RNA sequence: GGGGGACCCUGAGUACCGUCGGUUGGAUAUCCGGCGGGAAGCUGGGAGGCAUCGGCUCCCAACCCUAAAUACGUCCCGAG
RNA sequence: GCGAGGCGCAGGCAGCCGUCGAACCGGGGAUUCCCGAAUGGGACCUCCCGCGGCUUAUGCCGCACUCCGGGGUUUAUCCCCGGAGGGGGAACGCGGGGAAUUGAAACAUCUUAGUACCCGCAGGAAAAGAAAGCAAAAGCGAUGCCGUGAGUAGGGGCGACCGAAAACGGCAGAGGGCAAACUGAACCCCGGGCCGACGAGGUUCGGGGGAUGUGGGGUUGUAGGGCCCCCGUAUGAGACC
């Protein structure tokens, strides 16, 4: 953990760049038919696939 | 810009316009990280495409200078 | 050492007597060059000197020539190299055997020759 | 009966020209038409056929 | 001309001189690799009728091989007493076959054409194995052996279809007795051999 | 790499302007496939200014940020306001 | 392009036999493989469901290629 | 090509693109990170580490293994030139290896079954294909597929079960090439030149093959072909590029 190679690295930083939230103006423009998508994660009960 | 005014100028002043705007980008793309009232915010998509064009068109002009001197 | 198909020792003066007589037979005189030709001569009795070189492998290409000849009663001489034998026939590759039909100006050398391979081994 | 070469592609993509009527492929054209002419001429009265059972058979569909 | 000469010397080899050539032949063999490739044929009538000409694109290859059947693998689960059998068991592929297919395996590029007997002793048997080259151009240039450059006559040993493939599919034999033979064995459900 | 194809933009946070104003360093994000070399020779040619050192990591998010400490003898607060970081 | 010949050529560890294993409706009469033997070769050779002899009938292996009618649907059109 | 809007699923903010014809659509190009047959050499992390040429430098090219056709030398299989194979594909195809549950109301020959599965090899199809055949009053005349022959001949603790072909009626139809006899370099490939049109075709030079046979010829049964002899023919006809 201390010590990361760069490949698993960049997968990691991938994750943790899709883990967010659907934007405000996206759910306006869906008129409340996008609300979610299925990428959330959180880091103590729901774990990485790698 | 256009494809007939890029084709108009030559590979120096093509490769010069690519410097200028790649550099423009870079500071666009700081701007809009800095600021909020951005006037234009299409801007970074105008500059990418014209970035572009401008390889593009340089390419072709390469290639046909090859073709004629073979 | 030597291929069993070869049947006695051939001095090198010999040797080179019997090259000698092919260069002159293919310059002024009549000559098979090939393994097939050759035979079908000996077969027709139309050969009067058969030449085999001693390199040939495998050796069922010229193994039966030294039998043939023997039965058909016709001399025949061994030689070292098969390329420098087709050399002596004028082709540009290597060539197992050849057969002198008419020796036109070797005919004295081809009689010599034959006479020493009788006296030596026939 | 017509005996005009059909292209055909070989593993490397180079042409090649074969016969309708039998198959055989050439690379050459002169080749080509050496073995229409001396294949296939009986069709066109200049020989005949090769064979007791195709003799027989052509005799039968002529009459 | 000397072709007949070559087969009549070769039609029994302890009859004539190609006994005691053949015997030393096969100690100089032992101590050569399983496939290697030799300048010339050994077998000049038996390979001018198989197929083989003097010109670029042509290789002969010699390959031994042991002589007898095959011992089946034990069995790790149950089996009924028809189907425990090991030892008495023998390839439904000739050993000209399998000769012919470690040819192909050590030439990638290649094209087997044919192979004929040139030899065994009690415990090797040896093939020598006519391989073609498709890609040369001269090859390509002559009809009698130019088909073999079209794409779907890849790996023909490997499929069956030269004369020791067909002997082993059963494809010598016409009318009464080959019924399951023709098209195919797969297509008669692979019961035919 | 090849300068002008290095730097991506400026960073212009508080820690980054900070820096600009106190130890005479920019900041910028720059190409992951750049190593300290091509930035320190893009930064010199695209600013006509000589470059004292080059500090590099990874950020968390897979881009790559670079610290650059400018020679005494020019100030990174003029190549802020040419850039319009001020 | 047709007649005659008295000369030459027409594929070998192959066809085939015995035995063993597999396979098959193939049954003393299927096909494949191993082992031990193994020819004729144009004045020649093979088949005709036990083996041999005679007649008669059909054919020429042990080298190679060949489109169309067929099989499928990762795809498309159309339909129910 | 269409002809006034356009900026994906996706109804928002601000902007921008389009009459110099966009969006969209048919065709042709450019870019195309890393791993991956992965191939210069390595992977406990799709990331790292090199050697030779050119290049001012940026930068570009070459360098896996197993072979084929060639050249050179140091003869080390060492270097160079040209060319191949590798991996993927839903089902179908070709060639090999090959069970048991189950049925027989148990079970061993048998059945399940040449099945499931494994291994190898191709294509848009594959394989087969032109009689050392099928048939016997008569005869047919390559292969493949459909109907039927037929649950018949036949196999089988003759138990349970297994199981065709010929002929006949149809779809489609097409036949050719080697080895040898004979001749004997009259030959093929690569590169260059010249005529022709730039193509077909003709000719020439260098290199690599080739007398252990390239090319010409020949492919069949009461035989065919080679060679020899004899008569005739081409003045013509036809095919293909
Ligand atoms: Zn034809």
């Amino acid at each position: 953990a201390r010590n990361k190679p760069l490949a698993k690295k960049l997968r990691l930083a991938k994750a943790l760049k899709q883990n967010r939230r659907v934007p405000v103006w996206v759910i306006v423009k869906t008129n409340r038919r996008v609300l979610t998508h299925p990428k959330r994660r959180y880091w103590r009960r729901t774990k990485l696939k790698e | 810009m256009k494809p007939s005014e890029i084709r108009e100028m030559s590979i120096e002043e093509i490769d010069a316009k690519i410097r200028e705007l790649r550099l423009q980008l870079a500071k666009e793309r700081g701007l809009l990280t800095m600021g909020t009232s951005l006037e234009n915010p299409m801007v970074i998509r105008n500059l990418r495409r014209d970035i572009a064009r401008l390889l593009t068109i340089k390419k072709e002009k390469l290639r046909e200078r090859e073709k004629g001197k073979v | 050492a030597k291929p069993s198909y070869v049947k006695f020792e051939v001095p090198k003066e010999l040797a080179e007597k019997a090259l000698q007589a092919v260069e002159i037979a293919r310059d002024t005189g009549k000559i098979r060059k090939g393994t097939n030709e050759t035979t079908k001569a000996v077969e027709r009795g139309q050969a009067k000197l058969v030449i085999i070189a001693e390199d040939v492998d495998p050796e069922e290409i010229v193994a039966h020539l030294p039998p043939l000849c023997e039965e058909k009663e016709i001399p025949y001489i061994y030689v070292p190299s098969k390329k420098e034998l087709g050399a002596a026939a004028g082709i540009e590759v290597a060539a197992a055997s050849v057969a002198i039909i008419e020796p036109g100006k070797a005919r004295d050398l081809v009689e010599e020759i034959a006479m020493k391979v009788k006296e030596l081994m026939k | 009966v017509k005996l005009k070469a059909i292209i055909v592609k070989d593993r490397d993509g180079e042409e090649f020209l074969r016969c309708p009527r039998c198959g055989m492929v050439f690379k050459r054209r002169k080749d080509y038409t050496k073995h229409v002419n001396k294949a296939h001429g009986w069709l066109f009265g200049r020989g005949k056929p090769k064979g007791k059972r195709l003799q027989k058979k052509y005799l039968k569909a002529s009459q | 001309g000397m072709y007949k000469y070559i087969r009549e010397a070769w039609k029994s080899p302890k009859k004539s001189y190609v006994g005691e050539l053949l015997k030393q032949r096969m100690i100089k063999w032992r101590r050569e690799p399983v496939v290697v490739r030799i300048e010339r044929p050994t077998r000049l009538d038996r390979a001018r009728a198989l197929g083989y000409q003097a010109k670029q694109g042509y290789v002969i290859v010699r390959v031994r091989v042991r002589k007898g059947g095959r011992k089946r693998p034990r069995w790790k689960g149950g089996r009924k007493p028809s189907k425990m059998g090991q030892v008495k068991y023998s390839p439904k592929k000739s050993l000209q076959w399998i000769a012919e297919e470690k040819a192909a395996r050590k030439f990638p590029n290649l094209e087997v054409l044919n192979s004929y007997w040139v030899g065994e002793d009690g415990m090797y048997k040896w093939f020598e194995v006519i391989m073609v080259d498709p890609h040369h151009p001269v090859i390509k240039s002559d009809p009698k052996i130019a088909w073999i450059a079209l794409k779907h006559h890849k790996g023909r040993v490997f499929r069956g279809l030269t004369s020791a493939g067909k002997k082993g599919r059963g494809l010598r034999n016409k009318g009464k007795g080959a019924e399951k033979v023709r098209p195919s064995i797969r297509a008669n459900e692979g019961k035919g051999k | 790499m090849d300068p002008y194809k290095v730097i991506i933009r400026p960073v212009v946070t508080e820690k980054a302007i900070s820096l600009i104003e106190k130890e005479n360093k920019l900041t910028f994000i720059v190409d992951r496939r750049a190593t300290k070399q091509d930035i320190k020779r893009a930064v010199e040619e695209i600013f006509n200014v000589k470059v004292e050192k080059v500090n590099t990591l990874i950020t968390p998010r897979g881009e790559k940020k670079a610290y650059v400490k400018l020679k005494p003898e020019y100030s990174a607060s003029e190549v802020a306001a040419r850039l319009g970081l001020f």
